[PDB]
């Protein structure tokens, strides 16, 4: 069951409060009394790793992301900063992602925006969606919305995408016949062997997993979750997993963007 | 001399006939129930009779006393396919080979052609059942 605790991160520019427990979005009001960050289901020693930036191992990869943002890695020496200046240019973006882009009408996860610039504007071969360049860059961008409320839009042009993700969320995949909801909705708070089940929220991604000693994206988490039902899994960055990321993101509407979280 | 997964006859979830014709071995039942790639029963159920298994789950009530709550035939049907006793249950079917959505090849993440191998073979089911029958009082 979820621990009674509060999260205020010590940082270089002062305390930042993280909302880790709040009322669910209206579409989940008959489902949960309360939505929670996955932080609430971790043991205290792991929870402590997110409480300040000095101790948070994810900040190594945020800093490396910042090096890559400033690096002249384009074919003509272009850098992210050459067009966007500081990474604070991306303030707020992570909080409202994924979204239907205002100009193209395409569903975008963050990986799609990064690769649009990488390929069209820096003349580079696209970055692998779980490459280090990508995970570090998402880490850096995600930090520019830390403390902001997750607020993903689910109506209008987003609605069909969101509905497609909803269907995936409740589909019982694999030989094990298990859906996201069987574990994260029906059994949040319970122990599945040594793991304390959370609501499977992604407000904390990108995430440093202690098991792997590295960053993980929501796309990569999803790949593993469906595989482990004894199923044929989906490709990271696939249309169906972009839809799932939209849907799962919205299940944590109201929780804060953690920036870069720490989990097992 | 096995009844195959698709040939099993469930009546109100129960399976009256041995899946193999050979007696269950309860000690092997225990091994099957506490090994991750086999029954993995302890991921969801505590078993008080086995105090040395670590990190038992709390998804479902302990298995102690199931030998009192169910007949052998009921237990066989629950192990082979618990969905025939408890509709829509989270408990997966251990003797089921098709009717899946995106059936996988083990944990590879690749497509597996149905019929799949069942998670447990027929004698493994009988072995688990024989142990479950001893869980009394
Ligand atoms: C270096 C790898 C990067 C990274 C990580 C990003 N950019 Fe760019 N970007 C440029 C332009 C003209 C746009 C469109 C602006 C608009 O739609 O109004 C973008 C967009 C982005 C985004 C999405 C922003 C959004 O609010 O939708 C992101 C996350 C992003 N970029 C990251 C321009 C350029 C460049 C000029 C040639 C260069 C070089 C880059 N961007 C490099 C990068
Ligand atoms: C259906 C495709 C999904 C999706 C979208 C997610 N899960 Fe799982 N999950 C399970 C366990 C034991 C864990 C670790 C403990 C926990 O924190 O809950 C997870 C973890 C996740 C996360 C990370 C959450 C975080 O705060 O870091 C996410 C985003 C996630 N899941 C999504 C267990 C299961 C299942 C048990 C058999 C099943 C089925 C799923 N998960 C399915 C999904
Ligand atoms: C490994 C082979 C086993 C064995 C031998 C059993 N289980 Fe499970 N089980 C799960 C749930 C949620 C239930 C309750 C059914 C419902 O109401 O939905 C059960 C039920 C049982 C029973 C009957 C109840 C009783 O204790 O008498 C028995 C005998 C039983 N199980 C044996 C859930 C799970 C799992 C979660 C994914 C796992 C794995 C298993 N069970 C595995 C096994
Ligand atoms: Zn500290
Ligand atoms: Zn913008
Ligand atoms: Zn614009
Ligand atoms: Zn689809």
């Amino acid at each position: 069951d979820p621990v009674e605790d509060g999260l205020v991160i010590e940082t270089d520019s002062g305390p930042v409060e993280i909302v880790t427990k709040t009322a669910p979005p209206a579409f989940l009001a008959d489902t949960f009394d309360t939505i929670y960050s996955g932080w609430h289901f971790r043991d205290d020693s792991t929870r402590d790793l997110e409480r300040d930036d000095f101790d948070n191992p994810a900040m190594v990869f945020v800093d490396r992301g910042l090096d890559k943002w400033n690096a002249a890695m384009g074919v003509n020496g272009e850098s992210c900063a050459s067009c966007h200046q500081g990474p604070e240019s991306m303030a707020g973006l992570r909080a409202v992602m994924p979204r239907v882009d205002e100009h193209t009408g395409k569903l975008m996860i963050m990986e799609d925006y990064v690769n649009a610039c990488v390929t069209e504007r820096m003349g580079l071969e696209k970055w692998g969606v779980t490459s280090d360049n990508m995970k570090d860059m998402l880490s850096l961008i995600s930090l520019q919305s830390r403390g902001m409320a997750v607020n993903v839009k689910i109506d209008g042009p987003a609605a069909p995408y969101w509905e497609h993700g909803k269907e995936i969320y409740y589909t019982r995949y694999g030989q094990l016949e298990m859906s996201c909801a069987n574990c994260h909705e029906d059994n949040a708070g319970n122990m599945i062997r040594a793991d304390h089940l959370s609501q499977g929220q992604i407000n904390g991604f990108p995430t440093y997993r202690l098991k792997d000693s590295g960053m993980v994206t929501a796309q990569h988490r999803f790949v593993g979750c469906v595989r482990d039902t004894r199923a044929e899994t989906f490709k990271a960055g696939s249309d169906d997993f972009k839809a799932l990321e939209l849907y799962v993101a919205s299940r944590g509407n109201g929780l804060s963007v953690e920036g870069v979280s720490v989990r097992h | 001399c096995e009844t195959a997964p698709k040939e099993v006859v469930y009546v109100e979830g129960a399976v009256e006939a041995s899946l193999t014709g050979a007696p269950g071995n309860p000690e092997e039942g225990v091994r099957i129930m506490t090994t991750n790639a086999l029954g993995n029963c302890v991921a969801c159920h505590q078993i008080g009779a086995l105090p040395d298994v670590e990190f038992p789950g709390t998804i479902a009530p302990p298995l102690d006393g199931a030998g009192d709550r169910w007949t052998e035939a009921q237990l066989r049907g629950i192990v082979a396919n618990a969905k025939m006793t408890f509709e829509g249950t989270f408990m997966p079917a251990f003797y089921k080979v098709d009717g899946f959505v995106r059936p996988g090849d083990g944990f590879s993440g690749k497509a597996g052609a149905e019929p799949l191998a069942p998670i447990l073979n027929a004698q493994q089911i009988e072995d688990v059942v024989a142990f479950l029958v001893t869980l009394k009082e």
